[PDB]
Parts: structure tokens; C-alpha cells; sequence
């Protein structure tokens, strides 16, 4: 239902 | 007590590390000298141990990294390689599931998606700081990946090859924050060049990095720009390949309130660009993709249904589509009186006209330092910056001009699927790796030998996602031990998602509409 | 949908209640008016059924009800009769208990405590604004009470009775209300009248309202003050009885990091004044509290745990107390070499010499309107004033002085015991009712033989009340089952706590301070 | 642990 997010870079 | 880590750590070294992230950075130290001698490796770079002992982790991994100051930022990217070790158990999770009146906790193990949560990735960056000495340095993650505990370490081809995918991401991502220039449509439109594509029928699997299979009904082959009457180029010898889709077509039994009953779920499950081109980023991804879509808009994807006629054990056959139907039965497609109209009648009774474009997307992917920014765009509280960054991306490839066929604001790019993948494989008559998808909606009919109602728990358990995903994850688990045999590895986990229908408009009309032709080589039928 | 009530209710009668209710109804207004054609009972006032139907309760009750204005204020003082139906389930209420790590939900019924909610109060006082016509109406809380499914309702005799006490109670409720005059030691210190009192070892039960068993060992009596050489009133006979406690000792093994192992709780279980006085106020009961007092201050209690010599069905004979103690073995109390001084040395090894003083308390007790005040000076949102108003009643017996014995506000009145109290009753081989509380800790270590494993495992159950109390009393209920018998019935439930030392203490010489001495009988054991 | 209190009346 919820979505998590993990610790991305580059594109932000 | 944590806090204790600000005394622990402070001065000396210690005798540590697991068994397995011992092994692995011994390992892969030996592999990274031969690629130096070998020269296929640049030797600019260091490989290091991250420690459950040392540090503040569930599961230890090796770091590939590589660093260069960019304007005055010094900056490293890291591709972090778990190593799950069979012999250490991290503390289970309580999950608790309100089922209505009834509380019941279920306690399990943490999995690749648990395991790298936020804290743990800072606290990988913290260790590669002290272990490089670049303790103001910015962290750039190339996404995580797995090496699983079960298979045995002596395999340094694989692992050889594991270095040299993730140096090159790590190199491609300093590239992209030095601001390199992108991937487009002008790099390959020569004035004298053309595309051209097909759809690969294979009846063979492909491989991820570690060799672990992946489904495939359908492999699109997008061939290399040129044209005849060009200079060729010396006495040379190449694969006219640009790039590939890998992806497969499911019958979904969807509801309805005049369409028949099943859906042409048509999924990637992978993008590749080819071999000989070392680069993986947005635009490369991007353009690949429109190699799906071809598949369904300009040729037809029903092929891939045809029974394998002549050979006994196809656990997909077909001839299970009569057991949805109305007919309650299998179609007898064993018979010298079973032919292409009787299939294409079975569909036209079944299966849906319009084709629908979905992908996986996996965080611990080959693909992960991009899948993440699909995964974002699905929502979230970045959804609108990795939303941003992908229309970006097709834009790039373009030169502008995407935002004149849709809104992307109003139409976000990847839509939930809701029931996630298990991933794993299985194995078959002669051991070989297969892909556990295979018990797919016709799998599942023939696996059941028609007993629908074995079919339809089954079913109930992959479509109705207001039960909670663990209950659905036993009963996933109990239907492969009692159909497709208890000789099943269970592998990282993947999300799915729905492509937009004006993402795809836009990216496929826009590369046609700045003259990228591509002809399709299926002429005809 | 509960707001709904508002159209539902507005106008027009229905047909409903239920059996019990209705029955309950019949036969109390046949019993009000027999009471009035025998000039018992004055025809002041109203009776009223509460329906579960009609208003928002899960159980039905009839209403006591007198009414009178105030210095202008309308005044209604209830006291209502619960009527249990056995053939009537109420939804239970999930009882959530956190065991550690584990969750789990005990699902279970409402008894009074749970029913007998602030707002069941306020429906109740609603209804009878409805009833009465009174809608303006303020109403005094007598004390809820409970009328149990079980008995047959044809008894006439114990019904009138009820009608009669509750009335008794509305019309003090209404008085103490418009400012009536207080007892006090004035009224009983004549300058030519004293007080005496004697410990009864009565070998007997005594009787609540409902003609239920309550456990007494000793039954405190306080003689009528007078004195010989007063004018004789008339041609009369009477009983020469103020007031009277009914209390008893068990023998709590308890902690020590020298004293012996067991504690004389005294505990009251009753409080009457004798049966010619009508009146029920908080100065007469807490006159008569310092009855309990007086069993171990002056006198000495411990003749109550002489074994019945001779009698072979002594389940609480003090043989038992070898088990505690480091013989491990029963007493041979059935012998004649068994002494007085043998028994008084089993004590002197046995049973600590300070007295403790605690009392149950019950908010559906005979004394509920009483009884309520004293829960509520336990503790919680309005301690303060239940306090207030107990020290005011000790002032208004003795004239002021309290305060010079103690600070209340630093000593509260009663401290809560924790175990909390499951009340009912069993029977004997001829077919009595006998209290159950018969399995104190003489009666479970001969019920168990000596086996010290099982009573332990019970003891803990009686005193760990770090467990929750649906589990206590599931073990406290199967413990019966087996060690008391399968004729069990359960009755309504108590509270218990324990008399700060400097209440009694100032209670008791307060008294004395004034002149209201009072002699003992038993001059010497 | 703790008290709860119901609508007592008369005293308070």
C-alpha cells in the first residue's frame, strides 16, 4: 500500500 | 549502549568479520590483481570488507568502490555485495497482521529489502569514510546487490565478472554527477543510418550476473543502426546489436461488469544494452525500453502461446486456456487435428485484444542503480524528484519534447502492480536452474491437472492483495513444494509495476517523430 | 446510529424487556404494595423497570427510587438491581494481555464491574428523568447491586426485604442531602452510660441481603451503651447491641530479606449496625470499624486458629501450617498428646506478632453507597475528595481533631492490596452454601496433602499480580475445580485494601480521647 | 495498577 524509499543519489 | 560505538571504535583494530565476507574479501582481492595483469582492469580503485562486527549491520558485504573529487566534492560511489552467510541469524522481525478481529504475529527474517534500510547504507558510507580516509566525502549508491549464501566461492569467472559490471557502473555514475554528455537519438541517427527490430520466439532462458535464470517468452532484438552502401569498417567481424528487451506475455484472469476473460500481461524482466558498449545509464535504459513495446504495437506477441506440439512435458501448454474457458477442460493439442485456427479461436474466446506494458523493478538488481529511480517514480516521498529525473532521461534522448504528448504531473510513469514477485528457481529432470514463474496462470491450470479450485486458492493468493504479504508468501511457498516440487531456491525479492500508456506513447512516438526509424524485420506474419 | 435514539425515543410506547426483567418487575411492585397494606413500607415513592431494549445497558435492572426537593433542586436517589439472564449473552469485551514478546487476546463477559460504566449510570438517571417526569432532575448514586440469575424469584421474603433496605438508603441519601444531623460519640456518651465489647468465635457463616455466605471468624460485638442503676424503659427486652465487624484471619506466607513467615491479615469482610438503628451513614460505619480494631489491640485473635479438636473435617485445621514451615509434615493435631502449648508454639515459630488491618471493599456490596466512597480514597481522579469526606465523617464522630493524630494528605486512608477479591460460594456434603474463600492458606495446603508444589503454584497465583488478573483467575477457578469441588457458583466480585496504620490509629484513640471508653469482656484469656 | 472511578454521588 505505502511505498518505502531507500537511500538513492545521482538523480538526486 | 550503540552510542558506545563513538569509544569502541576508537583507536586500535580488532580480530573479526564473518566466515563468508573473510572468504569473499579474500577473493575478491586475488581477482582484482589477475584483472590488473591481465590488464583488462585499471588499477585506480580499493575493495573493502564491511563488517557486522566492526560496524552497525545485520549482514556483511564487500564494497566496490571508486572515488574522484568533482569540482572540489570528493566522491565516492559504492556497490555494495552482500554476503548472506547460512550459518548466522540475524534477529528476526515481529510482523504483526490485524486480521479484522484477530491479532496474530508472525515473526520472520530479514531479506535483502529489510536488511538496507536507510541507516544501513549511512552506515555503510561511515566505514568506507574510515577506511579511505575521505571522511567529508559524499557517498553515491550504485545499488546494493546479493551473492547469495548457497553456491560454492571457487567460481572466479563469475566473480571476476562481477568486478568489472560493478567498477563500470561506479565509473559511469562519477561520469554522470561530472555532467557527461547523454545517450540520444542523434548519436545514432547518422544520415546514413537506419534500425531495425524482431521478436526472438527463444525456447531457451537468460542469465543475471550470479547465472541465475530469468523467465523470458519473448526476447526483442533491436539491431544495430547502419546502412548497406556505408564505409565498411576494415576487415572486422560484429553482431549488428544495439540493444534487448527481455520480456514475457502471462493470461491474467481479470473481472469484468464485451472482452473475454484473460489478459496479455506483457513484462519485462530485464534491459540490456549489447556487449560491446560499456555504459548503463537512464537514456540507454530508456531507449531500450520502446523495444517492449514494439512488441505488441506493431507485431504480434501470441505467437509465444503456441503449444510446444510434439513434446509431451509442456507444463504450459496451451491446451489449459479450456479450463477458464467454458469448455472446463483441456484442449486436446497432443492430436494431428489440433491446429494454428483451433489456437487462434481459443483465443479469440480467452484472451484480450489490448495488450498492457509492466515491468519488475528490483532495488538488489544487475540494474539496481537505475531500477531505483523506477522504483521511486512509483511513489513515495521522492516520487516527484525520480519522476523528474526519468522524464529527464527520455527527453535527453530526444532533445526536448515529451511534454507535448502527455503530463506527467497528472499521469505519473510507473503504477503500482500491488502483488509483488518471489523470485527463485527450481530444478528440472536433469538439474538444470529454471525460473520459478514457469507455474504461471497456464502452469498453474496444467500443474492442478484441472482441479479449479486448487487453481483458483492459488490464484486468489497472487491477485487478492488485502491479505497481507506473508500469508500470501507461505501459500506461494506451499503451492511450489506440492506443484512444482521441493527442489526450489528462493532468491531477492522484486517489485512490479504498470508503465503509464502515455509514458509509452510519448517515448515511442517521440523517437519516431525526430526520425529514429526502425523497421521491423517480421515484415509479415 | 446510537444517535438515532433521538427520533426513536420521541414518542409512543413499545412492547419489550426482557423475562427476567419483567418478571422482576411483577414481583417487586406486588411486594411494595403487600408492604404498604401491612404498614411496613410508606407509599412515598416509585418503582421502575430499565430495559436493555428500551435504553442503552447491556443488562436490565429495576430501579429503587425515591424522590424529594431540596432547597429548590430536584433530588431522585436510585439504587438499581441488576438482573443477570442466563438465557441473555452480552458481546465480550477483548482483554488484550502483553506477555512479554507474546500477544494474546482472552475474550470475556462483563460482569457488574464492567456493566456498571459511568455512562450505564447516566442512561440510567435518563430514563428515570423519563419515568418520573423529572427531567430536570439531579440523581444520587445508592449503590448499584445485583440480583444474580440463579434462585428461583418466589421469594417473597428476601425480596421485600431488599425493597425495604434500599429505601432505607434512599431516604439517608436524601437526608445527608438536606444537611441531617451526624452520629457521634456524643449521642452514645451519656454522662451515665459506657461501652463494652467481646470477640465471638462463632463456628458459624453469616448473611448478605440475597442470603448469601460471608466468611467471619470472628464476629466483633459492641454492646449498647448504658449502665447499671439507669431508669429502666418500661416493661421491655432487648438486645444490648450497638453495632458489630465481621472479619477474619488467614496466614499470608510472605518476604524477608527476625520474624517467622506468616502474616495475621485481618481482614473485614462486614460492617452492620445492629438491626434496630435504620439509618446507614459514613459516622456509624466508621464508629464501628475500630470493632476490628480492638480484635488484636486489646484482645487476641489468634484463639480463632485453635483446630476444631475432635472433628475430623477441619479443611483449615492448623496441622497444615507444619507444611510452611521447616517440618514439612502436617501437625498431628487429632491426637491427645496435641496441646495448647503446642499449638502455641507452632504459632510462635509460625506467625509474625505485628497485626496488619485491611477490609474488602465492594461498590456492589449491601454498603455500596459506602462502600464506594472507600474505593474511591484508594486512589484515582477523585481520591482526594472520597478522602475529604472520610476524615470529615471521623471529625463529625469525635468533634474535630482527626489532624492532631495524622496529615492524610501524606498518609492516604486505605492502600490497595493488589490481588483483587473472586467472591461465591460452594457446597457441603449435606448441601450448604459456604464461602469459598475457604481455601486460604491452611485450607489449600491440606487440600493439596502437603504436595507444597501445587500450592505454591497457586500461592503465586493469589499473590503475583504482575499477571494479569484474567489469568489469575482462570488458575483461581481451575484450582477450585480441583481442590474445592465442581459445586462452585461464582458471585460478585471485590476489591481489597489495606487501613493506613495512622487511620486506625487516630480512628481509635480519637475515640477514646473524648471519653467514649469502652471496656472489654474477655478482662483475661 | 491503577483506579477507575464510576458516577458516586452524595459525598462528592
Amino acid at each position: 500500500p505505502q511505498f518505502g524509499v531507500g537511500q538513492g543519489s545521482g538523480f538526486y | 549502549a550503540g552510542n558506545l560505538n563513538s569509544i569502541f571504535q576508537r583507536s586500535g583494530r580488532t580480530d573479526g568479520g564473518d566466515a563468508r565476507a573473510s572468504e569473499a574479501l579474500a577473493v575478491f582481492n586475488k581477482l582484482k590483481e589477475e584483472a590488473i595483469a591481465q590488464q583488462d582492469l585499471h588499477d585506480d580503485f580499493l575493495v573493502f570488507r564491511f563488517d557486522r562486527d566492526q560496524n552497525r549491520v545485520g549482514y556483511s558485504a564487500l564494497l566496490v568502490v571508486k572515488r574522484a573529487a568533482i569540482n572540489g566534492q570528493q566522491v565516492i560511489v559504492t556497490r555494495p555485495l552482500v554476503m548472506p552467510n547460512d550459518q548466522i541469524t540475524l534477529p528476526t522481525k515481529k510482523l504483526t497482521i490485524q486480521n479484522g478481529m484477530h491479532q496474530e504475529t508472525i515473526e520472520a527474517e530479514a531479506d535483502v529489502q529489510d536488511v538496507f534500510t536507510t541507516q544501513y547504507w549511512n552506515r555503510i558510507c561511515d566505514s568506507i569514510r574510515q577506511q579511505t580516509g575521505k571522511h567529508d566525502a559524499m557517498v553515491i549508491n550504485a545499488g546494493p546487490t546479493v551473492i547469495p549464501a548457497d553456491f560454492d566461492l571457487k567460481d572466479e569467472l563469475v566473480l571476476k565478472q562481477l568486478l568489472i559490471k560493478s567498477v563500470n557502473l561506479c565509473d559511469d555514475m562519477l561520469a554522470k554527477r561530472s555532467g557527461e554528455q547523454p545517450f540520444s537519438v542523434a548519436m545514432l541517427k547518422g544520415t546514413d543510418e537506419t534500425l531495425a527490430a524482431r521478436l526472438n520466439f527463444t525456447g531457451k532462458p537468460m542469465h543475471d550476473s550470479l547465472g541465475y535464470p530469468i523467465r523470458s517468452d519473448i526476447l526483442v532484438s533491436l539491431n544495430r543502426v547502419k546502412k548497406p552502401g556505408q564505409q565498411e569498417n576494415e576487415f572486422y567481424e560484429a553482431e549488428d546489436k544495439l540493444n534487448q528487451v527481455s520480456c514475457f506475455v502471462n493470461l491474467e484472469y481479470t473481472p469484468q461488469p464485451q472482452l473475454p476473460p484473460l489478459t496479455p500481461a506483457i513484462v519485462i524482466t530485464d534491459v540490456r544494452q549489447a556487449e560491446w558498449l560499456k555504459a548503463n545509464t537512464m537514456e540507454l535504459y530508456l531507449f531500450a525500453l520502446s523495444n517492449a513495446f514494439r512488441v505488441t504495437a506493431n507485431q504480434s506477441w501470441a505467437r509465444s502461446l503456441l503449444p510446444q506440439l510434439g513434446k509431451v512435458k509442456d507444463m504450459r501448454d496451451i491446451g489449459a486456456i479450456g479450463y477458464l474457458s467454458r469448455l472446463a477442460a483441456r484442449v486436446e493439442t497432443k492430436t494431428e487435428t489440433f491446429t494454428d485456427q483451433n489456437f487462434a479461436e481459443l483465443l479469440y474466446n480467452m484472451v484480450r485484444p489490448s495488450p498492457v506494458f509492466m515491468s519488475d523493478l528490483n532495488r538488489f538488481g544487475d540494474n539496481a542503480a537505475i531500477e531505483n529511480v523506477f522504483i521511486d517514480a512509483l511513489g513515495g516521498v521522492n516520487q516527484q524528484r525520480a519522476v523528474a529525473a526519468i522524464i529527464a532521461g527520455v527527453n535527453n534522448l530526444i532533445g526536448g519534447g515529451f511534454e507535448k504528448f502527455f503530463d506527467h504531473n497528472t499521469m505519473p510513469i510507473i503504477q503500482p502492480y500491488g502483488t509483488d514477485i518471489q523470485l527463485g528457481y527450481y530444478l528440472d529432470g536433469e538439474g538444470e536452474k529454471q525460473d520459478r514463474r514457469d507455474l504461471d496462470v497456464l502452469g498453474a491450470l496444467n500443474a492442478s491437472d484441472g482441479n479449479i479450485q486448487e487453481w483458483m486458492s492459488w490464484y486468489g493468493t497472487q491477485c487478492n492483495v488485502a491479505v497481507h504479504p506473508e500469508l500470501r508468501a507461505r501459500q506461494s511457498k506451499n503451492f511450489d513444494r506440492q506443484y512444482l516440487g521441493n527442489s526450489v531456491t528462493y532468491t531477492t525479492r522484486a517489485h512490479r509495476g504498470i508503465w503509464n500508456p502515455k509514458f509509452i506513447e510519448a517515448l515511442d512516438k517521440a523517437i519516431a517523430s525526430v526520425g529514429l526509424t526502425v523497421a521491423m524485420d517480421n515484415v509479415a506474419q
